[PDB]
């Protein structure tokens, strides 16, 4: 929505003496303005912004201000970006500006962006973030507020809106990108507005606009300690499934390595990597290294991935992690669970403290309330006879064979299921 | 879902093979136990 109304805002000029002549402007900020446009080659705007720098940003704004028309405005704004994106040091005219003022560089602006025209108020909120985003005044207090305010209210709209709101999430992009925006954006709500419309099933450019907002968030150990507060993965784990496009694809496994290199401890890590495991993470990242991309960034980072899951599936199935959990009732398919070897090297570490561990298991076979935990009881105790054989009379002694047996019968086709599972390794053999 | 639905196939298969190969053995075993009751009752009042 912003390109075409750009391009016709760049042709169409029309006499700034029309607002001299009814008084309502300056004559040096016509002349300056004239003069200006005038003054095309680099080299003559490098000389009539170092000629007359403190008149420029003080005829952008009488401008701005006074103008009732919006092709003049729109004119003076598209100017100041295309001049931004020809040198983006352009932004130091206006600082010049406010310092010869003595004033800071905001009040002039931000007013701007409650005007009617969509247009007019989201290039000067391009033009703000380039501004307070390269300068060395930063926006800060009421001011920063206020501006994120608005930037949390234009994505309240959630089409040419949803277009609009990239250009909001650019700017709060090309703000992030400096640290002290991202602890500003996590003290407001405005992450929550991120998740908001993420969920609201916004469009394919937005969806890569906000996930570039979490990986910037992400790349900050803090910031990335924060962010749990929300817990994107889930949300980002199922929606990679449709956006196999290379940019949101990218990104999103960018965030992940983000996630989990920052994470400032090592339970932040196994949080994460918990999110990501339990919502099936680790296939994919599987199929992906698989699959190969254009640039060094994907294989690297799923390789990070593939490394750093491995690392936390190893960690779950720690012989500590598989007892904790059976003290915790925590028996909801861990990685631990489901992992052979794990089996293989420790199904003796169940006869450890006089078998504590099945009997843990042959408790909760009839003390369990949850069907997931009573499945993965009997499961797992049939697991046990498969991976040590001499288990099998310990099982006939502590009643599992029973149990299980009997609850292959059980109200719930997944206990009945892992139960015949169970039974079935029992039977393995004599 | 089609890699577990081959799987747990595989494995039922397997399974089924190898109770089938305990219980044919077995059976025999009971029948033999049982009709040995009668080959030694002719006189057996001791204890053994």
């Amino acid at each position: 929505i912003i390109a075409a109304k750009a391009a016709e805002v760049r042709a169409n000029k029309v006499n700034w003496q029309s607002y001299l002549q009814g008084q309502m402007i300056s004559a040096e900020d016509c002349e300056f303005i004239q003069r200006f446009e005038m003054k095309r080659c680099s080299e003559e705007k490098q000389e009539m912004l170092q000629t007359e720098g403190s008149q420029c940003a003080k005829t952008f704004i009488n401008l701005m201000t006074h103008i009732s028309k919006e092709q003049t405005v729109q004119y003076i704004l598209t100017m100041v970006d295309d001049m931004l994106q020809e040198n983006h040091q352009r932004v130091s005219i206006f600082f010049d500006y406010a310092k010869r003022s003595k004033s800071t560089a905001w009040p002039y602006f931000l007013p701007m962006l409650n005007r009617q025209d969509p247009f007019t108020v989201h290039m000067a909120a391009r033009i703000i973030a380039k501004l307070a985003a390269w300068g060395k005044e930063l926006m800060e207090g009421s001011d920063l507020n206020y501006y994120f305010n608005w930037i949390k209210t234009q994505l309240s709209s959630q089409s040419d809106s949803s277009q609009y709101v990239q250009c909001v999430a650019g700017c709060l992009q090309l703000m992030l990108r400096v640290n002290e925006y991202r602890f500003a954006w996590v003290e407001a709500d405005g992450v929550n507005c991120i998740m908001g419309v993420l969920s609201n099933k916004c469009g394919f450019q937005l969806q890569y606009q906000m996930i570039f907002s979490i990986w910037l968030l992400a790349f900050s150990p803090q910031m990335c300690e924060h962010l749990r507060r929300y817990n994107i993965i889930p949300v980002l784990s199922d929606i990679l499934q449709e956006s196999v496009k290379e940019k949101v694809t990218r990104i999103i496994l960018a965030a992940f390595r983000n996630f989990l290199e920052k994470s400032t401890e090592r339970e932040t890590r196994q949080e994460y990597a918990l999110a990501m495991i339990q919502c099936k993470v680790l296939k994919q990242l599987e199929n992906l290294e698989q699959q190969k991309y254009d640039d060094e960034d994907i294989s690297e980072d799923i390789k990070f991935l593939l490394e750093k899951l491995g690392e936390s599936v190893q960690d779950l199935s720690s012989f500590d992690e598989y007892s904790s959990e059976l003290k915790s009732g925590r028996l909801e398919w861990s990685p631990v669970h489901k992992s052979e070897k794990f089996w293989r090297e420790n199904a003796v570490r169940l006869n450890e403290k006089n078998y504590e561990l099945l009997k843990i298991l042959t408790k909760l076979l009839e003390v369990s309330d949850d069907p997931q935990v009573l499945a993965v009881a009997a499961h797992d105790v049939g697991e046990y006879v498969r991976h040590y054989p001499r288990g099998k009379r310990v099982i006939e002694q502590l009643g599992g064979k029973q149990l299980v047996m009997n609850h292959m019968h059980h109200e719930d086709q997944q206990v009945r299921y892992n139960a015949l599972l169970a039974v079935q390794k029992l039977m393995v053999h004599n | 879902n089609f890699e577990k639905i081959e799987n747990e196939l595989k494995e039922i298969n397997t399974n089924q093979e190898a109770l089938k190969r305990n219980f044919l053995e077995l059976t025999e075993l009971k029948f033999i136990l049982r009709k040995t009751q009668q080959f030694f009752d002719e006189m057996a009042d001791p204890d053994l």
